[PDB]
RNA sequence: AUUUAUUGAAGACUAACUACUGCGAAAGCAUUUGCCAAGGACGUUUUCAUUAAUCAAGAACGAAAGUUAGGGGAUCGAAGAUGAUCAGAUACCGUCGUAGUCUUAACCAUAAACUAUGCCGACUAGGGAUCGGGUGGUGUUUUUUUAAUGACCCACUCGGCACCUUACGAGAAAUCAAAGUCUUUGGGUUCUGGGGGGAGUAUGGUCGCAAGGCUGAAACUUAAAGGAAUUGACGGAAGGG
C-alpha cells in the first residue's frame, strides 16, 4: 500500500500484533484478584506465573502453571483488574 | 543472534511503559525489601525473587515498585553473593556435562556442548575481570569450580 | 621440564625391541603403575602387588581384578548382566 | 530340463499313498467348527509309531473357517497336534496371526501407525508374546490432510495398550484368551482407553506366541476336548 | 547449469538420507529421489476371476490383492516408461494428471 | 533438591563434619539430622544408626561416596558422616 | 464335507513351482514345475507350462482324492524382487479350471522388515 | 583423462619418486 | 538337491508408516523401555547489563574407504578363481569367494564434505500449505448426553524446512525473495581468484604407523581454454505419423 496512517493505527492491528512489534511495545498479560473459598486473605495472581500459588492458610492451590499462562483450580474466584 | 546456534528466536519479555507502577497496590517500599529479603534469607537467587515477587504479590518489578533493582538492594544489605548468579549456573552445568562425559566417554555432542559452555564461562568471566566484580588472576579451573558450586 | 616427545615409561627400554612393541608396552605400563580409587574408602591409594592383586595401602583391603587394570571391561560387563539377572530372580 | 541332467546317481517306485492312512483332526471347544479337516500318515508300524510321528505337527487353518463368518477372514489360527486317540486325533492353540494383505491393506500413508508388544506370562504357565497394532485417523470436520501424531502421544498410547495386554492376559488363562480373542474385546477396552490422546481407528490385535510351554497336562487338555 | 531447484530429489534440512535398493537394477539410491510407485493389484488379475467365483466353496468372497511398494531408480523407471522426459515447461508440473 | 538445602545450612545453619565430633555431639543429644556417605564402614553406618535409635535423632544415606557428600557441603576433602546440630533457616529437617 | 489340501504356487522369475499339500503340509503331494514340462532354460517360467504343472498336479490329487485346495501364493521376497512370475495367476486360473474346489486365497511371500542386504552392487546391475 | 585416475596415476607415481629416493638415503 | 512342515543358533539390519515432514554446528540421526546429561523455539510486567558481530594463530567434531590390536564374522563383497558373450575381455552379466562391511581401544582429517550460494544485521511484492510454542472464539467431537483435559475447525502471532506466482530490482544467460536495496557504486568482518596447461607437480618444512594430509613454486609451452543460451545435424533417447 501506497500510504496509511501508521502514527495513528486500529486497535484491532495493534492487538493482532506480537507484543514486540507494536509502536511502544507493552505486555499482553494481566494481574487478577483470586480467592479460595473459606477464607478470603484475597490475593494477586499473575497471568503467566510459572508456579503453584497457594493462600498462607496451607496447600489450598490456584493456579497450576503451564508454558503460558497459569490454569487456575476449578474452585476459585477470580476477576481480572 | 543466539552465539552458540544457529536459531534467531525472539522469546523475550516487554516491560512496560508505566514506570510508576500499578495505581492498586498501595503497599510499602518496606515491605516489599523486607520479603525480598526473607526470600534472600532462605537463599534464593535474585531472578526467582522477582518471579516470586511478581506472580505472588503485586509486583511489576522491583526497579518500580522500589527505587531499585533486587541486585543492587541485596548488596546494599549484606547478601550480595560471592560470585553473579548467571556466572553460577554456567558452572553448575559445566561440572554437570563435565561429569557426565567422565562417566560416558563417546558423547562427543557433550564434549562439543562442554566447550560451548565452558566459552561462554570465560567470556562472562572475561567481563567480570574487566568491571572489577571480579579480580584479576581469577580464573576457571575444573576441580576447584566442582568445589564452588556448593 | 619435559623429556621425551612420547616414549614416556618405554625410554628405560632405550632403542630396542621395536617401537611397536614399545607402544604397546607403554600403553599396559602406565595402566598398572597408576594410583587408583578404593570403592571402600574413596582415596588415591591402590596400587598393583602383582598380576590381579590390586591392595589399598591406607584401608588395608586388597582387591582381585585385571592384570594390569583394576577393573577389565570383561569383567564390567559382567557385573551388570549379573546385576540383571539376580534381580529378576527374586522377583 | 527334462534332459539336462548329467548325473541323476552319483551314489554308483511304489505309490506312497497306499503305504499311507488319513487321519481327521478336531479343534477344541472354543470354536464351533469342531471338524476342520484332514490329514495323512504312514502306517503305524511297530518300527515307527505314527502316533508319535504325527504328535510332531502343526496346522493353520483360518478363524473364518473356524467361526463359520467372513469378519474372522482376516484371522488365521495355529493349532498343535498335542492329543491323539483312535484316529479322531486333536489339537489346542498354537498362535493366532493375520493374513499379510489384510496388515499390507491398513497400513497407508498420511496417516500413523503405532505398534506395541508384550512379553507376558498367563495364569496357566504359558508365556506368550502378544502384539497389538493401532492406526491414527483423519477426524471427521478435520481439513487437513495427513493427521499425523506428536511421538509423546505415541508413548502414552503404547502404556496403556501394553498394560491392558498385561492386565487382561495376566489373570486370563490360554483357554480363556482363545475365548476372549475371538469376539476381540480387546480392542474396544483399547478404544475406550485412549480416547483422551488420539482418535486411534484400527485397533485390531496381533498375534501371539508361545515362547515357552509348560509340561502337557493330558487332563486339560482332554477337558479342552469335553 | 542447474537444471533443476530441487536438484532432482527432496532434500531441505537434512543433508542426509539412507538408501534404498532398487528392484530390477538393484542400484543403491537416496530415498527422497527414488520412483516410488505403488502397486495394489488383484491376485486373479481379473481374467481368472470369473473361474474362481465360480470355483469357490463359498461365493460373496473378498478376493484379496497383492500390496506392495516399488522403489525405482532413474535409469530403470525411464528405461520401463514409468516416467518420460518432459519439455523445459512441463518439468514442473509436480502433481500427475 | 537435597544439595541445596545442604548449602542453605552450610551458609545459615551450623554443623559438625566427621565420625569422632558427630558421636560427640549425638551423646550431648545437640544433633538434629546425621547423614552418612554410603562407600562407608557398614560397622561404622550400623554403629551410627544404634546410636541414632538411642538419641531418637533421623538418618539420611547420601547417594554418593565421602567425596561426593564432602563437595555438597562445600569442603574439598571426604566426609563420611555429617552432623546437623541446628539450621535455623531451613526445611531440611522437615522434609524428605 | 470337502477334503482339504493347499495348494503353495511359488512363482519365481525363471520357474513356478506347484506342490499340494497336507493343510499341516508335511504330507507332500505331486510336486511338479515348470522345467519338468519343457525343455528350454528360458520357457521354465512360462505360463503355459506352468498351467500344464497345474493341470497334472490337480489329476493326480484328484485321483488320490483331494476335493479343494487353499491357496498360497508365493515370490521369491526376502532380498529379492518380491513380485510373483507369470506362473502364478496361471497355475492357479489352471487348477480353478481343472474343477478342484478353490478357497482361501492368500499371499505368503516374504516381506522382510529391514533385510541383510540386495546383492548386484551398489551401482547396481549394470545391463 | 579422467581427473580422478589423473590423480591415481600421480599418487603412483609419486610413491615410486619416494621409494627411490629412500633408497639413496 | 529345489520344495514344503516343526524348531534352533549366529550376526547384521530398523522395510511398510516415510512425506517439497522433525532434530543436529556439520558429517548425521527411524523397533521398544529405563537411566545420563544436553538443546532450539515459545510464554514471561523475572534477573545482569553492553558483556556483542566476524576472525590470522590456535583447538573440538568430521560420511565412506584405509591403518593397529582384541572380539565378531550371517548377507554383500575391492583382490582372486571359474562360467560365458566377444575379434580380444583378467570389463559389463553369472557362481564362489579373502580383506572389508559390525563392535571395543587408538589413529587418519578428505568428499560433487553442494543449497557448488560465508557469518551477523536492516529494508523491500503478493498467496496458500506445513512443523514447534503461545493467544482468542457459549465453535465441533470425545468420556458420565453435558466439567475439564485431549483431538479437530476458525482467526492471529513468533520461530523454523520449504513452496506457488510476478519481476519492481539484479544478472552474460540459465535463473534469483535474494544471486535485490551495486557507475545514484561505502552496514560489519573473514577466506579465496587474476587466461589455459605444466601442477596441486618438484623441492623444503610440518603432521601421520603407513596410506597420505596442510603450506607449495619455477623452467618450458600455447591463443585460446571456459560460462549461458540460439539455430541446425546427430542419438544403439522418447512421443506421433
Amino acid at each position: 500500500v501506497l500510504v496509511q496512517d501508521l502514527l495513528h493505527p486500529t486497535a484491532a492491528s495493534e492487538a493482532r500484533k506480537h507484543k514486540l512489534k507494536t509502536l511502544v511495545q507493552g505486555p499482553r498479560s494481566y494481574f487478577l484478584d483470586v480467592k479460595c473459598p473459606g477464607c478470603l486473605n484475597i490475593t494477586t495472581v499473575f497471568s503467566h506465573a510459572q508456579t503453584a500459588v497457594t493462600c498462607e492458610s496451607c496447600s489450598t492451590i490456584l493456579c497450576t502453571p503451564t508454558g503460558g499462562k497459569a490454569k487456575l483450580s476449578e474452585g476459585t474466584s477470580f476477576r481480572r483488574k | 543472534g543466539r552465539m552458540h546456534s544457529a536459531g534467531k528466536g525472539i522469546s523475550s519479555s516487554a516491560i512496560p511503559y508505566s514506570r510508576n507502577a500499578p495505581a492498586w497496590f498501595k503497599l510499602s517500599s518496606e515491605s516489599v525489601i523486607e520479603q525480598i529479603v526473607k526470600y534472600a534469607r532462605k537463599g534464593l537467587t535474585p531472578s526467582q525473587i522477582g518471579v516470586l515477587l511478581r506472580d505472588a504479590h503485586g509486583v511489576t518489578q522491583a526497579r518500580v515498585i522500589t527505587g531499585n533493582k533486587i541486585m543492587r538492594i541485596l548488596k546494599s544489605n549484606g547478601l550480595a553473593p560471592e560470585i553473579p548468579e548467571d556466572l553460577y549456573y554456567l558452572i553448575k552445568k559445566a561440572v554437570s556435562v563435565r561429569k557426565h562425559l567422565e562417566r560416558n566417554r563417546k558423547d562427543k555432542d557433550a564434549k562439543f556442548r562442554l566447550i560451548l559452555i565452558e566459552s561462554r564461562i570465560h567470556r562472562l568471566a572475561r567481563y567480570y575481570r574487566t568491571v572489577a566484580v571480579l579480580p584479576p588472576n581469577w580464573k576457571y579451573e575444573s576441580a576447584t569450580a566442582s568445589a564452588l558450586v556448593n | 621440564a619435559k623429556r621425551t616427545k612420547k616414549v614416556g615409561i618405554t625410554g628405560k627400554y632405550g632403542v630396542r625391541y621395536g617401537s611397536s612393541l614399545r607402544r604397546q608396552v607403554k600403553k599396559l605400563e602406565i595402566q598398572q603403575h597408576a594410583r587408583y580409587d578404593c570403592s571402600f574408602c574413596g582415596k588415591k591409594t591402590v596400587k598393583r602387588g602383582a598380576a590381579g592383586i590390586w591392595t589399598c595401602s591406607c584401608c588395608k583391603k586388597t582387591v582381585a581384578g585385571g592384570a594390569y587394570t583394576v577393573s577389565t571391561a570383561a569383567a564390567a560387563t559382567v557385573r551388570s548382566t549379573i546385576r540383571r539377572l539376580r534381580e529378576m530372580v527374586e522377583a | 530340463a527334462v534332459g539336462k541332467n548329467k548325473r541323476l546317481s552319483k551314489g554308483k517306485v511304489v505309490d506312497p499313498f497306499t503305504r499311507k492312512e488319513w487321519f481327521d483332526i478336531k479343534a477344541p471347544s472354543t470354536f464351533e467348527n469342531r471338524n476342520v479337516g484332514k490329514t495323512l500318515v504312514n502306517k503305524s508300524t511297530g518300527l515307527k509309531s505314527a502316533s508319535d510321528a504325527l504328535k510332531g505337527r502343526v496346522v493353520e487353518v483360518c478363524l473364518a473357517d473356524l467361526q463359520g463368518s467372513e469378519d474372522h477372514s482376516f484371522r488365521k489360527i495355529k493349532l498343535r497336534v498335542d492329543e491323539v486317540q483312535g484316529k479322531n486325533l486333536l489339537t489346542n492353540f498354537h498362535g493366532m496371526d493375520f493374513t499379510t494383505d489384510k496388515l499390507r491393506s491398513m497400513v497407508r500413508k498420511w496417516q500413523t501407525l503405532i505398534e506395541a508388544n508384550v512379553t507376558v506370562k498367563t495364569s496357566d504357565d504359558y508365556v506368550l508374546r502378544i502384539f497389538a497394532i493401532a492406526f491414527t485417523r483423519k477426524q471427521a470436520n478435520q481439513v487437513k490432510r495427513h493427521s499425523y501424531a506428536q511421538s509423546s502421544h505415541i508413548r502414552a498410547i503404547r502404556k496403556v495398550i501394553s498394560e491392558i495386554l498385561t492386565k487382561e492376559v495376566q489373570g486370563s488363562t490360554l483357554a480363556q484368551l482363545t475365548s476372549k480373542l475371538i469376539p476381540e474385546v480387546i480392542n474396544k477396552e483399547i478404544e475406550n482407553a485412549t480416547k483422551d490422546i488420539f482418535p486411534l481407528q484400527n485397533i485390531h490385535v496381533r498375534k501371539v506366541k508361545l515362547l515357552k510351554q509348560p509340561k502337557f497336562d493330558v487332563g486339560a487338555l482332554m477337558a479342552l476336548h469335553g | 547449469p542447474k537444471k533443476r531447484a530441487s536438484n532432482g530429489r527432496n532434500k531441505k534440512g537434512r543433508g542426509h538420507v539412507k538408501p534404498v535398493r532398487c528392484v530390477n537394477c538393484s542400484k543403491s539410491i537416496p530415498k527422497d529421489k527414488a520412483i516410488k510407485r505403488m502397486a495394489i493389484r488383484n491376485i486373479v488379475e481379473a481374467a481368472a476371476v470369473r473361474d474362481l467365483s465360480e470355483a469357490s466353496v463359498y461365493p460373496e468372497y473378498a478376493l484379496p490383492k497383492t500390496y506392495n511398494k516399488l522403489h525405482y531408480c532413474v535409469s530403470c523407471a525411464i528405461h520401463a516408461r514409468i516416467v518420460r522426459v518432459r519439455s523445459r515447461e512441463d518439468r514442473k508440473n509436480r502433481a500427475p494428471p | 533438591s537435597i544439595n541445596q538445602k545442604l548449602a542453605l545450612v552450610i551458609k545459615s545453619g551450623k554443623y559438625t563434619l566427621g565420625y569422632k565430633s558427630t558421636v560427640k555431639s549425638l551423646r550431648q543429644g545437640k544433633s538434629k539430622l546425621i547423614i552418612i556417605a554410603a562407600n562407608t564402614p557398614v560397622l561404622r553406618k550400623s554403629e551410627l544408626e544404634y546410636y541414632a535409635m538411642l538419641s531418637k535423632t533421623k538418618v539420611y544415606y547420601f547417594q554418593g561416596g565421602n567425596n561426593e557428600l564432602g563437595t555438597a557441603v562445600g569442603k574439598l576433602f571426604r566426609v563420611g558422616v555429617v552432623s546437623i546440630l541446628e539450621a535455623g533457616d531451613s526445611d531440611i529437617l522437615t522434609t524428605l | 464335507s470337502q477334503v482339504f489340501g493347499v495348494a503353495r504356487i511359488y512363482a519365481s522369475f525363471n520357474d513356478t513351482f506347484v506342490h499340494v499339500t497336507d493343510l499341516s503340509g508335511k504330507e507332500t503331494i505331486a510336486r511338479v514345475t515348470g522345467g519338468m514340462k519343457v525343455k528350454a532354460d528360458r520357457d521354465e517360467s512360462s505360463p503355459y507350462a506352468a498351467m500344464l504343472a497345474a493341470q497334472d498336479v490337480a489329476a493326480k490329487c484328484k485321483e488320490v482324492g483331494i476335493t479343494a485346495v487353499h491357496v498360497k501364493i508365493r515370490a521369491t521376497g526376502g532380498t529379492r524382487t518380491k513380485t510373483p512370475g507369470p506362473g502364478g495367476q496361471a497355475a492357479l486360473r489352471a487348477l480353478a479350471r481343472s474343477g478342484l474346489r478353490i478357497g482361501r486365497i492368500e499371499d505368503v511371500t516374504p516381506v522382510p522388515s529391514d533385510s541383510t542386504r540386495k546383492k548386484g552392487g551398489r551401482r547396481g546391475r549394470r545391463l | 583423462m579422467r581427473a580422478k585416475w589423473r590423480k591415481k596415476r600421480t599418487r603412483r607415481l609419486k610413491r615410486k619418486r619416494r621409494k627411490v629416493r629412500a633408497r639413496s638415503k
